[PDB]
């Protein structure tokens, strides 16, 4: 619900998944064929100065990431789960078809009137040692932002969660996508304060596998992100500095 | 709960 330390307000909503009415709408919005099953429109978890610079994550922001309906499918597919009125578009970027596994690059929606978070680059890594550090945690929250299970073909997945300790916090979104019997992919970004510092630290990591390249892992580990991560090779990699207003 |  509402958590608050200082200047720090903390604010997560949990409710039901959006009706079918406000999907097709926000869909065709978004030029996607649909939404994912489970959609929390009106989840969030979000992260706000007094000063009225923040950040949050939604699952509408995350959509907008997600490569949308190029019109490839009907060369791909004998047949599509749904049509979509194409995407206007397009960027400089290579043209690819539309995957229905709303893979998401998302690392959360900057917050402020006028005042705002400053996006640079850096060297610095979100250091694991201050990570691996147990002082007690002040507030813990975890919210679903959407979930599909690709027509009973695996998962689709976007969450994250916060520990709040005395003079730190620690945010993790991540993207949880496994294809039965192909790949798992996982896209994570990692959120980091220490009280003093007038910065965040952002670390964006995306992972992937064909699970025939996990075969010598136990199964049992395919529907667990937190066990099979470390078995999913790195293919990006990101880290930037979130710079406070003057 | 405490997650890396
Ligand atoms: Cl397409
Ligand atoms: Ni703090």
């Amino acid at each position: 619900g509402h958590m608050a330390s200082g200047p720090w307000k903390l604010t997560a909503s949990k409710t039901h998944i959006m009706k079918s009415a406000d999907v097709e709408k926000l869909a065709d919005e978004l030029h996607m064929p649909s939404l994912p099953e489970m959609m929390f429109g009106d989840n969030v978890l979000r992260i706000q100065h007094g000063s009225g610079f923040g950040i949050e994550f939604n699952a509408t922001d995350a959509l907008r990431c997600v490569n949308n309906y190029q019109g490839m499918l009907k060369v791909a597919c004998a047949e599509e789960w749904q049509e979509s009125r194409t995407e206007g578009e397009h960027s400089k970027e290579v043209i690819k078809p539309y995957d229905w596994t709303y893979t998401t690059d998302y690392k959360g929606t900057l917050l402020g009137e006028s005042l705002k978070l400053k996006v640079v680059p850096t060297t610095d890594h979100i250091d694991t040692e201050k990570l691996k550090a147990r002082e007690q945690i002040k507030f813990f929250e975890e919210v679903l932002l959407f979930e599909d299970e690709l027509h009973d073909h695996g998962v689709s997945s976007l969450s994250v969660k916060i520990r709040v300790m005395p003079s730190s916090f620690f945010l993790l979104l991540r993207f949880f996508l496994r294809i039965d019997g192909v790949l798992i992919r996982m896209n994570d970004t990692r959120l980091y304060h220490e009280a003093d510092k007038t910065y965040m630290l952002r670390e964006y990591t995306s992972r992937e596998s064909k699970i025939s390249s996990l075969m010598h892992v136990p199964p049992s580990l395919f529907t667990e992100p937190n066990e099979i991560s470390q078995y999913l090779p790195i293919k990006e990699a990101v880290c930037e500095k979130l710079i406070f207003p003057e | 709960l405490y997650f890396q």
